[PDB]
Parts: C-alpha cells; sequence; structure tokens
RNA sequence: GGUGCAGAUCCCGGCGGUAGUAACAGCGAAGGGGGGUGAGAAUCCCCCUCGCCGGAAGGGCAAGGGUUUCCCGGCAACGUUCGUCAGCCGGGAGUUAGCCGGUCCUAAGGUAGGGCCUAAUAGGUACCUACCGAAAGGGAAAGGGGUUAACAUUCCCCUGCCUCCCGGGUAGGUGCGGUAACGCAAGCCAGACUCCUGACGGAUUGGGGUAGGGAGAGUAGGACCACCGUCCUACCCAAGCACUCAAGCCCUUGGAGAGCCGUAACGGUGAGAAGAGGGCGAAGGUGUGAUGGGCCUUCCGUUAGGAGGGUUCUCCUGAUCCCUAGUCCCCAUGAAAAGGGAGUCUGGAACGAUCCCGGGAGACCGUACCUAGAACCGACACUGGUGCCCCGGUGAGAAGCCCAAGGCGUCUGAGGGGUAACCCAGGCUAGGGAACUCGGCAAAUUAGCCCCGUAACUUCGGGAGAAGGGGUGCCUAUCGUGGUUUAACAAAGCCACGAUAGGUCGCAGUGACCAGAGGGACCUGACUGUUUAAUAAAAACAUAGGUCCCCGCUAGCCCGAAAGGGUGUG
RNA sequence: AGCAAACUAAGUACCGUGAGGGAAAGCUGAAAAGAACCCCGGAAGGGGGAGUGCAAAGAGCCUGAAACCGGGUGGUUAUAC
RNA sequence: AAGCCUCCCGGUGGAUGGCUCGGCUCGGGCACCGAAGAAGGGCGCGGCAAGCAGCGAAAUGCUCGGGUGAGGCGCAAGCAGCCGUUGACCCCGAGGUCCCCUAAUGGGAUAUCCUGCCGGGUUUCCGGCUCCCGGUUUAUAACUGGGUGGGAACCC
C-alpha cells in the first residue's frame, strides 16, 4: 500500500512542502496507478491530488496594537522598555540628524541673501559648539 | 566549499517582475594595471575582467598616454 | 571502436525523443574518433558527442545525429527496434 | 505576459530643427524617476538617436536643462513642458496603452 | 565527489562490485545453499582507501 | 580526551595511500615513500633479514 | 616411543546455576478516532485531528564513505519489541560540460641528477640544474524557463559570451575634434627594454544600494458567520547589450585675511579657497531580452483534451550581504608567481586590423547519493568527536517564551494500576531562623530600564552597577524632536523616539519569560594569559620591569661521522 | 595431530595509520535410486500417510559418548540433615 | 506438591572408532632469470560468470608438425546452443598475439594515470629520445654501435 513516490513527485511539481500534499480518499485507486510525472500533473488538475496553500499569521492584533502605540503612546512607556537608552536611540545618530538639519537650513538662508557671510559663519561655529538644541532654537535666535 | 571571500554574493529582485530568489557569485573588481615603484595608475585608462578588444577606448591619445602622465616620464625620453 | 549498443529504458526514450544513440566504446582515453567511427560504419552525420564512464568499468557515449538522419533507422537496422 | 505599457514622446525643439524621441516604461513609477532629472536621460537618449540615423553636434552642449515643470494628467495622459537656458525647448507626452491579446 | 581516476576510471577490484552467486550456478552445482565467501557491507566492513 | 572523542578526528585524508609497485596501501603520502617495498627512494625491494623468525 | 592426568588464576570445545532475573525510564515530544492490505498489524498504508522543533530537529555543500541512490519483488537471518516495513535480502537500472572543477602557477616545504662527503648505501647535503608542492590562495569566457522513477550552470528552447583559425568588407599604411583633462573603428609581422593589474593588516565611521519584511487601494480564490466583518493566499522578470552615476582624483577661469569654505569627526586655503564651467568615473537602476514565460483562477468534457479571466496602483522599513570614501594604530607595516594590458624603440614587407558580417574548432578526467541523535571515526543504527555556510510577535538581541515556510511524533518496546515502600528531578510549608555541619554545602534572597544618590582607600586612572531611595500596568487624548517621499523651513501621507494631562483595576504592572544578595577584615600571587587529555586550575608556569655574564663577526653559543650547518637576507 | 594452510578464496577472511599480526572448517549411499502422489500449513530437505534402498540419526546426512534438558519405569516423600 | 535416587526412551551435543587426492623427514637428480623488458603487482576476458585456476583487446584461447583414437565445451550436475570421423578434446615440439604499473628508461604521477619532440608509411599504428666506453660530424650541438633489477637456502 506504499505510495511515497506519488507524494514525492507531486510536491515538486506543485512547489510546496511534502506535507502539503493530500490525496482524495474516494479516488485512491487512481492515484495508485500513477507512475510518471505526466500522470501526476493530470491528477492535480482533476482534483484527485489536493495541494494545500501556505498560511500566514493574522495581523489583526498587531495592527491594532501598533496604532495605539503610535497615536496615544500606549505601551511605549517606561514599564515596557527592557533595553538601554542608547540601544533604543544611539547618541551619535541623534547628533548626526541635528547638525545636518541646522547646516542645510542656514546654507539655504545664505544662498538666498536672507543673511550675510558673517552671520552664516557665526552660526556655523555656534552650531558645532552645541549652542542650539533644536532647529527651532536657531530660528528663535535669528528673529532676535 | 563553504564561504570564501574571493567571491562576492549578489541577490537580485528590484528591476524584477517574475518571482523567485537565488544567489550569484562573481569575482571581486579588478584594478588599473600593476607592478610597482612609481605608484600612480592613471586617468582615462581602462581595466575590465574580460576585454572588449578595444584599442584606443582603453588609453588616452597623448605621447606616452597609457604609460603614465608626465610625472615619472621625462627622464626616459 | 564500438563494443555494444545500449538498449535500456533510458536509451530507448532518447532514440525517439532526442535523436541520440547510446553505445559502449573502449576507454582508450586518446579520443578524436568516435565521430568518424560511426560516420563510417553507418553512413550518418554526427552533430554532438557527450561521453561518460560508468561505475562498473564501461565508457558510454551519447552520440546525437543530425536532423536529416533518424536514429530509429540505425537502431532498426541493428535490430534494437 | 506583460499587460499595460507607458510610451513617452519628447519633441526636441532647438533652432530650426526638430527631433522626436520615443521611450517605453513598465510600471508608471519609473516615469517620474526618468523625469526626476531629465537632463542626463534626455541627453543620453539623443546619443542613441544620433548613433542610429546619422550626424552629431545638434544641440548637445546646452547648459543645465532645467528638469521639468509639473506633470498634469487630464485623460490619463501625462503632459509637461521643460526648457533649458535658451533656444532649446521640449514637450513631453506620456501615453498609457493596454496590451491585450 | 572527487575521484582521481585510479579508483573511478579503473573499475573492478578498485571501487566496483560486491555481488551474490549467480542464480544459475546455484542450480547447476545443486548446492544446498551457496554463498559468496567475500561478501562485505559498506557500513560494517572496511575497503582499502 | 585520549579515547573516544579523539578518534573522531580520524576521518581526514589518510597517512598512507596505494602503492603502484606492490599494490599495498603503504605509500606514505607526506614523505614520498612506500613503507612496505621502499618505492620512492629504493630501486631494490625493501627487505630485511629480521623480517621473519629463524 | 610424541606412552597413562583431577588440579597448572592450564589450552580449546560444549553445557549449567544466577534466571525467564537486570535492562529495553532519566539527556524537557504525544498521541486519538475511522478505514485498508495481509496467513498474521500498538509498530506498514490513506483521511481528519492533536502535539513538538523553528539560529535548529529546517535549507546548502566538504573531507570521509563507496552504490548506501532509483524502480520492482521479498521477510530464514538483520533492526534493543513487532513487522506485510527498511540504510537488510533477490532482480533490473542510473552520473552527459569551450563557459563548473581538476588540469596550470607559485607558497611554507620537498625530491632527482651532478658535485662534495661515507668502509658502503636504501646515508648526509651548504652549491648547480631540473622538477614537484593548494578540488577554500592566484587563475579567459553563461543566463533564464523547461524536461526524468533516478542527471543536469552538463540534456531541450530562447538569448549569448571567450580563445584560436578561415572568408568578405572597412578604420589605418597616406585620418580627425578640444586651450586642456581627454573623445575615436586605431595598419601588419618579428624582436628588445620598461611600466603598471595580478597583489594583500587591524580598528572605527559616514554615504549609496540590494535581498528581505510591512501598510493602504483593487481584481480573483479560500476561512469563519451565537454577533461583528475581519483574516489568509497570488500580483512578478536572469545573464548579455544601450544609456546613466556619487565619492574621489584631474582641467580651464577666478583671485581670498584678521578672514572665508567645509565634515559624523579630523579639517582646507596664495605651493591658489569660495564662485563659474568641464574630464575620467561603483554596487545598482531604467529600457531591451520578453504578445516569451510562470503565478493565481473560471467553465465544458470529466478518456484525450479544449475554451476563457487577471497578473495593476500609492507609500514605508531595511541587513551581519554589496561598493565607495574618510580617519587612526603598530619596538606588528600585514605572500609570491604563471597569466593580462599598455608604452617607447629597432628591423622588414605594401597590404591591412584590437572594427563590422558569415563559417569552423575547443582534447582529457570528476559529476549518483549521505554529509550525520541510522550513511564519516569511536568493536554497535554509540547521548561522544568531525563540520562549515544560511535563516513574524515580545525584546537591546542570532537570548528565554509563542507561532509561520519546511520537518517530525524512529533521540524506534509497550499495556494496567484510588499509582504501596523506596529512589532520581520538582512545588509548598505554621512558630523559630544556622540551633545543622569540618564548613550556610545545597536551597532561598536580589535581579530589567529611567531619575536621584554614592564612603573609606587610592598607583589619581579607579573603587563604582559601591551602599542606598523613588518610579514603571491599562484606557482616553495630546505635545516635542527627527527621518523619508523630485520635499531648506512650513503644509500632506507614512515612520521612529522622548515626554505631558486626565480616568481606572488588581494581593501583585521588568505581573509569565529573562534577570547581581550585600557589607567589614586578614593572607597570597601584582594584573590579561598557561598547566598534570582520564581524581590536582593553584600561592605552581609565564609576563612586563630590574640586574648580571660571553662575544668585534674567520667572534660568542650550539648541531654533525665528515662535507658542512642554525643564530644569519643578522 | 601433521606445514600457519587435507575443505567454495590460506598468508585467504579479518585486526592495525603503519612496520606488522593472523583464523575457522574433512566423511549420505555401491548407485541420487536425493523421497512421486494425497491430507495439514502463509512458507519451511516443515508435520502425517506413503515410496526408494542391505540399511534412512533424509541434506542439521558414517559411527554418535558425557555434561545438560524433557517424558516414563521401580522405590520414596510436607516432624525434621 | 515442591521434589530425591536409579534405569529406559528422546532431544541437544560432537567425544570415540574407522577412513584420507594433505603434510613431515631423509636419500638421489638438477640448477640461474633480466633493457629482445625479468620477478612482483593492477585491471580485464565465458551467452547467462561471483571466486579459483587459465589467458591478454587475436584475452576460458589462433597456426604448423608428431601421438591418440571418439567424444568435447575446467573446479561445476542448469537453461540454451554449438564443435568433431575433412580426425576434435587432450599430450609433446615449434611459432603468432602478449593491456597498465614495474630496474621502468622521452617528461610527470601523494594520477597503476596523463602528456611530448624527431623519423616511417600513413585512420589505427610502428621505431628513437643516468653513468661510462670505442667512433662520426664545426669547436658543449647533434648522431652510429655497445652496467642497472630478481632468486628458498648455500657463497665472497
Amino acid at each position: 500500500p506504499e505510495f511515497q513516490l506519488q507524494r514525492r513527485l507531486a510536491a515538486d511539481i506543485a512547489g510546496v512542502g511534502l506535507n502539503n500534499i493530500k490525496f482524495n480518499p474516494e479516488r485512491l485507486e487512481e492515484v495508485e496507478e500513477a507512475l510518471t510525472r505526466e500522470d501526476i500533473k493530470k491528477l492535480i488538475k482533476e482534483r484527485a491530488v489536493i495541494v494545500n496553500p501556505k498560511r500566514g499569521i493574522s495581523s489583526g492584533r498587531l495592527k491594532e496594537r501598533k496604532h495605539k502605540r503610535r497615536s496615544k503612546g500606549e505601551g511605549r512607556k517606561h514599564g515596557s522598555r527592557k533595553g538601554k537608552s542608547g540601544a533604543r536611540t544611539g547618541d551619535k545618530e541623534i547628533w548626526i540628524n541635528k547638525i545636518r538639519k541646522i547646516r542645510r537650513y542656514i546654507r539655504w538662508l545664505r544662498d538666498n541673501n536672507v543673511i550675510d557671510k558673517h552671520t552664516y559663519r557665526l552660526l556655523y561655529k555656534r552650531a558645532k559648539g552645541n549652542y542650539f538644541k533644536n532647529l527651532s532654537d536657531v530660528k528663535s535666535y535669528l528673529r532676535q | 566549499s563553504p564561504q570564501q571571500r574571493s567571491g562576492s554574493f549578489r541577490k537580485v529582485f528590484v528591476k524584477l517582475p517574475s518571482g523567485k530568489s537565488t544567489i550569484h557569485y562573481e569575482r571581486r573588481k579588478d584594478n588599473i594595471a600593476r607592478c610597482g615603484m612609481c605608484k600612480k595608475p592613471l586617468n582615462g585608462v581602462k581595466n575590465n575582467y574580460t576585454y572588449k578588444y578595444s584599442k584606443t577606448e582603453k588609453r588616452p591619445e597623448r605621447v606616452y598616454g597609457g604609460y603614465l602622465c608626465h610625472k615619472c616620464l621625462e627622464s626616459l625620453i | 571502436i564500438i563494443k555494444e549498443f545500449l538498449a535500456t529504458e533510458k536509451a530507448v526514450k532518447l532514440i525517439e525523443s532526442q535523436n541520440t544513440l547510446t553505445i559502449i566504446v573502449n576507454r582508450n582515453t586518446t579520443k578524436k574518433d568516435i565521430k568518424n567511427e560511426v560516420e563510417k560504419l553507418f553512413s550518418v552525420k554526427v552533430e554532438k558527442i557527450n561521453t561518460l564512464i560508468t561505475p562498473k568499468g564501461e565508457k558510454k557515449a551519447y552520440v546525437k545525429l543530425k536532423q536529416e538522419y533518424k536514429a530509429s533507422d540505425v537502431a532498426h537496422k541493428l535490430g534494437m527496434l | 505576459m506583460k499587460v499595460v505599457k507607458y510610451v513617452l514622446t519628447a519633441k526636441i525643439d532647438y533652432d530650426g530643427k526638430e527631433i522626436e524621441i520615443k521611450r517605453s516604461f513598465r510600471h508608471r513609477k519609473n516615469i517620474f524617476e526618468f523625469l526626476k532629472n531629465a537632463d542626463s536621460n534626455l541627453k543620453g537618449a539623443l546619443s542613441e538617436y544620433a548613433k542610429q540615423n546619422k550626424v552629431k553636434s545638434s544641440d548637445l552642449p546646452l547648459n543645465e536643462f532645467i528638469t521639468c515643470g509639473e506633470i498634469e494628467e487630464e485623460q490619463g495622459v501625462m503632459r509637461t513642458e521643460c526648457k533649458g537656458k535658451e533656444k532649446v525647448s521640449v514637450k513631453i507626452e506620456v501615453q498609457t496603452q493596454k496590451i491585450a491579446k | 565527489k572527487h575521484k582521481s581516476l585510479g579508483k573511478k576510471l579503473r573499475l573492478g577490484k578498485a571501487l566496483k562490485r560486491n555481488s551474490p552467486i549467480p542464480a544459475w550456478v546455484i542450480i547447476k552445482t545443486q548446492a544446498e545453499i551457496r554463498f559468496n565467501p567475500l561478501r562485505r557491507n559498506w557500513r560494517r566492513n572496511n575497503l582499502k582507501v | 580526551m585520549k579515547g573516544t572523542p579523539s578518534f573522531g578526528k580520524m576521518n581526514k585524508t589518510p597517512t598512507h595511500v596505494r602503492c603502484r609497485r606492490c599494490g599495498r596501501n603503504s605509500f606514505n603520502a607526506r614523505k614520498g615513500y612506500c613503507a612496505a617495498c621502499g618505492f620512492g627512494r629504493s630501486k631494490k625491494i625493501r627487505r630485511y633479514s629480521w623480517q621473519n623468525k629463524k
């Protein structure tokens, strides 16, 4: 009664796992007569050999929990954090994003004649000296 | 027969409408031609793993064009 | 020089589907001429030759004829088919 | 097989003469990538034009060809106008066409 | 599997064969039961290199 | 450890391979020498007078 | 005369008793219902369901094995039980290359023949010549879709590429553009010399990609429907060819300071900055390859087949894989060749390609399968060793826990039991709290992250997570900072992190999982490292620092029988 | 026993990385006349009835000892070496 | 009932007895092989062929003489076929073919496998290719003709 040959030939024709191939209990005398790869291809078409699809993990719970985390701040707070502060936001990446935004903002102002070279050079050094904490801090200094 | 650095791994799917994924092994990039004491390969000179049989496509059109720029040269003429 | 003609179930399928013949030849390992040994004995033309050495002391050739000639006629003449 | 294909036509308008260039795409997000610069890509399209028909030195040495304007799509037909410096103008028109068997 | 043609190219007593008595010899010799005194198994015995 | 764990490292290429002259698996590969007939630095067959009891 | 056995932990053969007894548990898995075949089913086959792995129990390939591979038929032995099953037994079969590897090159190293030595060689070898030495180093050129029971960058189809040789043209011999960097169809054959790829450490960082993974819209199919309407699956494309490129380095102009330019950081500049123009230029991308496939799906006949539909759009995240630049470090300075390309000269002929088109050729050998709680070594289907490379939620994470894709219930003996004593692993205990004991051994306590706070001593670096104190869930809304999108800033869509206000429940909010008990005093070795493979990991060995001795090279110290040799390319 | 080797392959199988080490095992009958056929059994030089032969210890085959085990004969046994 | 002693029958077992195409010791004969490629090894060859023995791509045997006279196709009894009275099989004498490694010898082999350069006809294929000696040819070029390994013991 062994027909591991038909299960083996069907799984690579269908491109699924060998555990995804199920036979039809009412038409087993027909599966037992298949010997070639042409025979097996016809049975898959005639529904004598069933091919199960692969599954996935439902995303309903994950989508709702992620939305709450984003907008209300729920689940982000300090009873949920296991790792260190620098493993959640590296300190170097904080500085890289800060100093690039400041530089390309005052570079625009100089290129458009809002400010002169001396104020650009003065603000360029202050930014490198950590004088400002935000881009909102430089533009409050700009309006004096 | 596992990993060897003398070959770079590539995997391809962006410019891609069919559906599968695999891995291709190619040899590392060449360099402008070699021995050494003067040590400056050049500008406009070509190095490819195969040769397109080119002749003036792989060299400038000055006097010593492929040999080197006017740096290590004039004590040779 | 040719020793036998192979007529197994793989060899029969290749005659009908790929127009090739399967022969066992001497393994004299200085080969230019299996092409012109068959082109002389059977008066056919050869397109490709692929050769092999089985695990039990044989050298097996897969000689593929040109479309103008049928490998079935050569096989039929030998009595294989 | 492939269904849908996007065909771009550029009417190159430099002094006196007039050159028309074709270009196909496959996914409608590449259209805006091609036009994101439109200076490198159009100049490199003129090279293939010259290699096929004949003759060189038409309108190549023009300075920076100012990308494009804004794409507007009325009947699913994208249209834009791009110019550069002077004496060079281009009109672009992109056509969507279903392939079908 | 990389064989340097002294074992795979020459075939015989050097990477070939381990076989029972042919069936017609058993009938001819009328032997009560006829064995090959040199039978071995890939897993238990050892083959010289 | 001396016994069972160290016998696991005895599945590399062997120290002795086949010899053409005598047909025995005694050719020391790393030294270019057959340890049974001397093929490799003896033209004469390796033979000693203690090689059997008297 | 090989001549008499009860003993020699006598030698060999056969057989008892123990005894139908131990063992077939322990290393974190598990079966149940229905049906079949067969003389005979806990154990083989089919369907449903349930459980376990999921940085390995899944995927890919070595050395080694050697036919274990695939089909058919079996069950005397073989498998820790059974067996109708099998890596077992009988009968047939199976490995296809110009592009993959060997083959070639040299490395550390070796050998043969000459010389020198030896009583002699199957012995030694500093020298000369030749050869050998890597299936993970170097090394010309291929991809996709398909095909078998068993092979496939090897066979078929489509699209190619390399080296050499023919035939027909053409660029050259006798040609052009640019201030320049450079742009290009540029002669041929025979040499010489030269140059540059080949061709090279560690650490750390930016930028650009790609595999992968997500959200939304739509079209088909599936799953659930006590009430909601949500959830799963498919939506995608190779090499070659054309075009494009950031970093960096170059070329013209220009002419700056008591200053300007610029980075993540170091920095750059009259030996020429910024600003304007340009030249050479990755990984990839976009077209073509491809009205070709392969993916999902509907209907009819249900034999052979036939006839249709869809395969689209907008964004986000993202490598430990890829290429590209910085910087730093050494009493470390981090292979060699064959084989490639180019340049400059000399000689020769006037016919002639490194460019297009057509034709021919490219030996020889390996290729099946396992690659390991059953294919290798360990006497065994051995819990050991031999392996390397790869892989949604919570979370810092390749951890622990749960689950996809894939695999398994063969780490191959089962059933019954209100389940005795006892043993191996585990949970909890009132009052007391080391009274136990050589000894607090074992077990318990603590534990993540944020904020505050932190002594003596000290080689001034440390001690130090010293010690100690407070906070943490859920729900409803917000704010701030930053990324990305053809995107200075501001708007819009996605995304990350840090905070704020209010409401609320429990014995308990790092609620499981993961996860330091702390302090005072003395000896000893300074420290990181090493050791008795199989009873000793230490205060023993080493170490950096200190100090002493020999020696000017035909030396000092050491090896050899000699020729000679190591330190010494000093 | 006789050479280690009287035999389906002795320096053969098998053991060791290697130099090397190193077995076991003879016999139906004069002639295969080697047990047709029938009942049982899945099958089995398996059981029973037959048949061949001077004779079936008939393929596990000359003779067929003892230890050991099973069945039976004759004595005897649960108040005592 | 557990049993106990003795004999009989059976099983298991393989002693005893008988046998023997094998050994062991003496006497007597006889006594070298190899570059014209030895001894030793490896792979092949049978219609179905695994081993031993025999043989080598002419491969379970080819040719010519002599002997013998009816079967033959080894150990080894099957299925099937063939050879032989035109004298086979078998024995003796003389020839032919005689794969690879091997002193191994054109070069290389940790590949029993690869790969050259001259000459000849010409598919195949066949000859030549360290240390010395006597010669040729121009002189270090090239060419003609002439030890190496094995053997049970004995020997120097």
